[PDB]
């Protein structure tokens, strides 16, 4: 009756208990799982265009601070002023510029000109950025119509165009300026689906976005996110401004940690990546570039001022970033911290990182700090940090900083196992993971913290070349086509696979209405072919009609070298020579290569037929419909 | 993760003999107790056989309606089960399960369609039926094995179109009918792979 | 001596909306190990049998959390919060205590709400290519009539009428029925009827020759 | 002393965007920021929570509840606030 | 031996599926915990306070 | 044939480092249904048991996540991620698989890492006051030694002392140990030096009155 | 919620009755088996006895050292689990423990302490402590019951101030010493509220 309630009892609860571990191993996950990074792209002055100038740079210790523009139409002859007490007067003329920040491609996305000047630079950049970075990660935007991607930035505003305006640009200031627009308008240039959202958190802006994505992420609300800053000045005013507080480097350059910081120092930039879940990545085949673990957010609320900071706050975020990401602070190797430069926030941050980190570390961690070589960067300055520690965690190693001469005497460099980077060190895989840090605090008192870890090793896998393979290119202008020709013969200057370049060329790539195309079977033939191309068909297509003929179109030897090129083609063949074989007398694949008279008419005819029918069967294969 | 897979299905001749595998991976099969359901053609579940694990001995017990005819054979170095049917009858004729779990059968393999019959191959007859002053159709009979396919028009017309499942009659064949209403051009083609038979027929009144 | 459970036939259901499902046993299949032996199994039309629940209230993995199930004694009820299209198909509820278990019973199948259609009933007489052939088939159709429980009843008869039926319609929900009645040419040339009843229909409507 | 978070939407509008009386200095960018609302008035009440500054259109109230929804439901505060303001210093929207 | 399992597989496996029935109903609580509102306060035209 | 299970008695323990503690038996414990029979029980100092893991690899609800168990045949192991501070206590390695029990055997200690610190031995004489009452009691104290461990031999003899230490310190996160030899007051007129062993001192230290 | 609330302890003679009573509450007391652990003072744990549930059969298991003399009993109506002792010992004192589950004892009482002596209540025995040249003390003896509390400067002084642990004597009396360390004044209060005596005295070379 219920005797053997022993077995049923046993295999019915055991499963039960695998059930619920699986439901809890979930619960664990989806409360914290690791997201991955799979493309980034940034802007920066001194000509950084992509991550790579970036490295170069940082690797080739080059400095970037260059004299005040004037393209902007600033004042600067009663700006700039030895004496420091003068109205309306700075006594710094250096700084670190994006000269490039004009100019922009309005007929990419098919805006005209009025708004083109009317729009923010700032949104112009947001865009092409955007562009950029999606690229990069080897996603078709055209695919990204009706996908439900959210979009999350920082930005604050500027008063680009406060002045009086001419009748004709009615119509456009107002979502020119207007904020909200911004990142919803790249929504409305891609037809996306997801929440839309910008922010405003001085510095740290950019770090805030990022950790809004990730939650979001978590909760199932998109399949990927974007999110970046940038920050483009309108007016020096705020130098001016700065310039009250005597807060500012006479010389313009900020010495992080240095015994002879004395100011700060501005710039500008644009910066935007991609975030996405890991095992949706790793799904996917994305290639990963870096894993985002853990993050943090909060406010030094009631401190000594209003923009006094306090280090108890830093060590607050710190440790719940630490407790998030379940990891020790033994487990860190890196921190780029804040390196303001300014005489008196270094002393807290450097006292509150010996606080936490400084405590029974095996090895002496090592801290950065960007700005010293670019200055503070305002709200894309954070992310622009991230970008850097991916690049020296991809090339590994580690890139060291400037102007230090001696560190500062407010801190006790014995109290903790710290250490500069004068000088660049290897940083090299050893079976144990890497994780770095990234710290930011906004003067408005809201802070947080970042920690990230490498990606997962990969396992490569070898392919054979091949004889000859077909290059494409596709763009909206014959001259950007010329430009990416240009570009691409560049790159293939280089040494890389010809089978993997056709392969990712035909496979992270979109298709315009500018075409062309190359075929190659050598690197030089690809660099001659590029130099060599003249013209493009922008021509509307019609309807296609196959056109068949009659005799006269047969030599000797027909049917040898493709029958060994084109499998396909050789089963078709031989398909169709088994159908016709009740009625031959010859090897129809012999005659086709050449070993029988074509100059007869039974047989020329058939093999005529069949060369045709095969060529059909070849130009269905590639998805041509007559 | 676990995965079973089923094989040894198709068609047999009454009173002959057929052996089913179920491989079973992504899981420590030691330790479960195996069964077998086969599920006739429109019909509910009925339970065949178990055999239980090495823990208990890993005896097996069988339904006594085909009691002595199949036997249950495990292999845990390969993990492997064996189903063997002696002594077939057509009314045997189902689509067979395997199932982890003695008295639970969470989890399902692919399942497996055997058939038991001792007819041959032959095409399909294809008839008329029209109206006489709202509906048209023709009738597929007499056709063997599965499947046939039918068409409206070479498939143009798809409206109203009711294509009943093929019913095997008494005599050890196939038949159907497609009807399709068209009140107040009308072509059924009809195709069948195993005797390679292709007819088109009309519909007038 | 034998346990035995029963379930509502058929009820039609409406996407968005809660259901429930009684399952009501012949003894009480508490134990006194403080449980009921009674699991929730679902087949999905022409798909390989799923769990869904046992002991009656802990649910298995996988399965939407909108399902569940209580009951206690010789009662159950499994109930879904929000019906969904997909989830089509027969429901069993099968009791684990008695060994050996042998048979599933007749189950419980579940079919989507819509009005009640009344059939369309239609005749054809046999194909004369079969009557060349030495036989006839007669045949009766129904189109379009819900819910289901058509029945036909032929006249000139029983044992020679075959009913084909076509699953329930993917747009207008219906079902339609095909009743052929096959005998020898000369027995149709013999003697000179479907008669079809179903709560679609008023009166109970025969269609001849 | 707490960990209370704030959200808060609001746009841009530009008061006393004109010249300043330089008795002024120094009160300006501070009392014209966006990101200094929520800020301000943390270190007035010194709370700890996340304090953030949504600007989405005319819903970006609705968006921060959302928001502070699924902070609260992570459990980094233990108190939420949320709301919108909304007032106009020029009447050029009209104009528009 | 071995005939002191049966019961207490029986209690392991009660309190495994008390437990572990309440852990996932803790998650379903965390996935959708409804929020409430406890203050509120407002200024409107028309005098409104 | 009663198995037997074992662990190293203590592991002094830094907060923000992982614990590994492992149990080795004297017999597979692994059955034919396929689990093993193991336990953890934790005692806080002044604390009623409670369960940690069962069966090897499963927590019990309500306790941190940071713990885990894993091992099987007849050799478990429970880890910890990260020390923490309130985790002091007693962890038992309970057998399952043989029943009735009679004790839970000595267990595990477990104490706060930190400086090998030596005793500060002092030796006390009687008060005179305590004399009067007719007899003396004299106390090797032992303030302020990191680790435990610190044997006393009273010399001038054994039968007639008592020890008692108090539990780690709550600051320098060291041990007092109050060891007192008791005699009458003839035995102590008619004779007129406790000897200390701990891994702080690097010799015995002799203290005489 | 599952909830256990263990009373009737205290202080006996030898030689007598007693009986504790755990009364359970938020779950089906039925269906559980009942146990009753204890603890000498100082040493580990000790499986005393338990009771199984009414499913199979409600026996009950106890210990062979005190087998004859103590029984288990449950009210299932009340869902209050009984434990009599009877002629008990020196040994027997101890803090006990009902805990739910025969085998694992998956939630456990609050405890409760039952002392078994014939001492009798008498005031504390206060003497000094005095150093020759950086400590000093204050010795407690021959009190009884507990407890008893000394204070350093009536708590004025704290560091250093170790309160060793009572130490039973065989006598069946209690004495401690509270030192404190001082290099190159100070008093000691005592209060034993079970003789309800303060005495308190002075340290000085």
């Amino acid at each position: 009756m219920a005797s053997t309630d022993s077995e049923k009892v046993a295999e019915y609860l055991r499963r039960a208990t695998l059930d619920l571990r699986a439901a809890r191993q979930r619960i664990r996950e989806l409360e914290g799982e690791p997201i991955a990074i799979v493309g980034m792209a940034c802007r920066l002055p001194g000509g950084v265009a992509s991550p790579e100038d970036l490295w170069r740079l940082v690797a080739e210790r080059v400095d970037a601070v260059s004299e005040f523009p004037g393209d902007r139409g600033w004042d600067l002859d009663s700006l700039i002023d030895p004496d420091r007490e003068r109205a309306g007067t700075s006594y710094v003329g250096q700084g670190g510029f994006l000269h490039d920040a004009g100019e922009f491609d309005a007929g990419f996305f098919g805006i005209s000109p009025r708004e083109a000047v009317a729009m923010d630079p700032q949104q112009r950049l947001l865009l092409e950025t955007s562009w950029e970075a999606l690229e990069n990660a080897g996603v078709d935007p055209i695919a990204l119509k009706g996908t439900d991607t959210g979009v999350f930035s920082g930005l604050m505003g500027q008063g680009y165009g406060s002045g009086a305006v001419a009748p004709e640009l009615e119509g456009f200031v107002t979502t020119g300026v207007a904020s909200s627009v911004a990142s919803g308008r790249v929504s409305y240039v891609l037809g996306l689906e997801g929440p839309a959202v910008t922010v405003d958190t001085a510095c740290s802006s950019s770090l805030v976005a990022m950790h809004l994505a990730a939650q979001a992420l978590r909760q199932g609300e998109c399949s990927m996110a974007l999110a970046g800053g940038v920050t483009v000045m309108a007016t020096p005013g705020s130098f001016v401004e700065f310039s009250r507080q005597r807060a500012l480097a006479p010389d313009g350059r900020c010495k992080a940690f240095a015994a002879a910081a004395d100011g700060t120092g501005w710039s500008e930039g644009v910066g935007v990546v991609v975030l996405e879940r890991l095992s949706v990545a790793r799904e996917r085949g994305h290639r990963i570039l870096a894993v985002l673990r853990g993050s943090a957010v909060n406010q030094d609320g009631a401190s000594n001022g209003l923009t006094a900071p306090n280090g108890l706050s830093q060590q607050r975020v710190i440790r719940r970033a630490l407790a998030a990401a379940g990891l020790a602070p033994s487990d860190v190797d890196v921190v780029e911290a804040h390196g303001t430069g300014t005489t008196l926030g270094d002393p807290i941050e450097a006292q509150a990182l010996l606080a936490t980190y400084g405590q029974e570390r095996k090895q002496p961690l090592w801290l950065g700090s960007l700005k010293s070589n670019i200055g503070h960067a305002q709200a894309a300055a954070g992310v622009a940090g991230v970008i850097k520690m991916v690049q020296a965690l991809r090339h590994e190693t580690l890139p060291p900083t400037l102007h230090v001469d001696k560190p500062t005497l407010e801190v006790d460099w014995s109290a903790g196992a710290i250490e500069l980077l004068t000088e660049a060190r290897a940083w090299p895989r050893n079976g144990r993971p890497r994780r770095a840090g990234v710290s930011s605090f906004g003067v408005s008192g809201t802070n947080a913290h970042l920690i990230l870890e490498e990606a997962p090793a990969e396992e490569p896998v070898a392919a054979p070349e091949l004889p000859v393979v077909p290059l494409v290119v596709s763009a909206r202008s014959t001259e950007s086509l010329s430009g990416q020709a240009e570009r691409l013969a560049s790159l293939l200057e280089g040494d890389v696979s010809l089978t993997e370049v056709a392969g990712a060329l035909v496979s992270r790539r979109a298709v315009l209405d500018e075409r062309a195309v190359v075929v190659a079977g050598s690197r030089e033939e690809a660099v001659t072919g590029l130099r060599a191309l003249n013209t493009a068909g922008s021509g509307t297509p019609g309807k296609v009609v196959w056109v068949f003929p009659g005799q006269g179109t047969q030599w000797a030897g027909m049917g040898r070298e493709l029958l060994a090129e084109s499998p396909v083609f050789a089963e078709r063949i031989a398909e169709c020579a088994a159908a016709l074989a009740p009625w031959i007398d010859w090897s129809l694949v012999d005659v086709l290569r050449g070993e029988g008279d074509l100059g007869r008419v039974d047989v020329l005819q058939p093999a005529c037929f069949a060369v045709m029918v095969g060529l059909a069967a070849v130009w269905e294969s590639v998805g041509v419909r007559p | 993760e676990v995965q079973l897979v089923q094989s040894g299905g198709g068609l047999v001749q009454p009173g002959r003999s057929l052996r089913l595998s179920c491989t079973a991976s992504g899981f420590t099969f030691g330790d479960y107790a195996m069964s077998w359901v086969r599920q006739a053609p429109g019909k509910g579940l009925e339970w065949v056989g178990f055999i239980r694990s090495k823990a208990y001995g890993g005896t097996t017990e069988y339904a006594a309606s085909v009691k002595g005819r199949f036997t249950i054979s495990r292999d845990d170095s390969k993990s492997i089960a064996y189903l063997q049917m002696n002594s077939l009858k057509t009314e045997d004729t189902a689509v067979y399960y395997c199932t982890r779990g003695g008295t639970l059968f969470d989890y399902w393999g692919q399942g497996t369609l055997v058939t038991v019959s001792s007819a041959s191959t032959k095409g399909p007859s294809v008839f008329p039926l029209a109206p006489s002053s709202a509906a048209l159709g023709c009738l597929v009979k007499d056709y063997f094995p599965e499947p046939v396919t039918v068409s409206w028009n070479s498939g143009a017309l798809t409206s109203g179109v009711h294509t009943f499942p093929a019913v095997l009659q008494s005599s050890g064949l196939y038949s159907l009918s497609s009807v399709v209403t068209v009140p107040s051009t009308y072509i059924c083609n009809v195709n069948h792979k195993p005797s390679n038979t292709k007819v088109d027929k009309k519909v007038e009144p | 001596d034998v346990v035995m459970t029963q379930s509502p036939l058929s009820l039609p259901v409406t996407p968005g909306e809660p259901a429930s499902i009684s399952c009501r046993s012949s003894q009480s299949l508490l134990h006194s190990n403080g449980y009921n032996y009674l699991d929730w199994y679902l087949q999905k039309p022409g798909q390989s049998p799923q769990l869904l629940i046992y002991l009656g209230s802990n649910r298995a993995s996988g399965v939407p959390d909108r399902f569940s199930g209580s009951g206690s004694g010789t009662d159950f009820t499994l109930k879904i919060s929000r019906v969904e299209a997909e989830d089509v198909g027969v429901y069993y509820c099968m009791q684990s205590l008695q060994t050996p278990r042998l048979t599933f019973g007749p189950g419980t199948k579940v079919d989507i709400k819509r009005t009640v259609a009344a059939p369309s009933v239609f005749i054809f007489p046999p194909s004369d290519e079969q009557l060349k052939s030495g036989t006839a088939s007669v045949v009766c159709l129904l189109n379009n009539f819900y819910p289901r429980g058509a029945k036909v009843q032929w006249k000139v008869q029983s044992g020679n009428s075959q009913e084909s039926v076509t699953e329930q319609d993917s747009k207008d929900s219906t079902y339609s029925l095909s009743s052929t009645l096959t005998l020898s040419k000369a027995d149709y040339e013999k003697h000179k009827a479907c008669e079809v009843t179903h709560q679609g229909l008023s009166s109970p409507v025969t269609k001849s020759f």
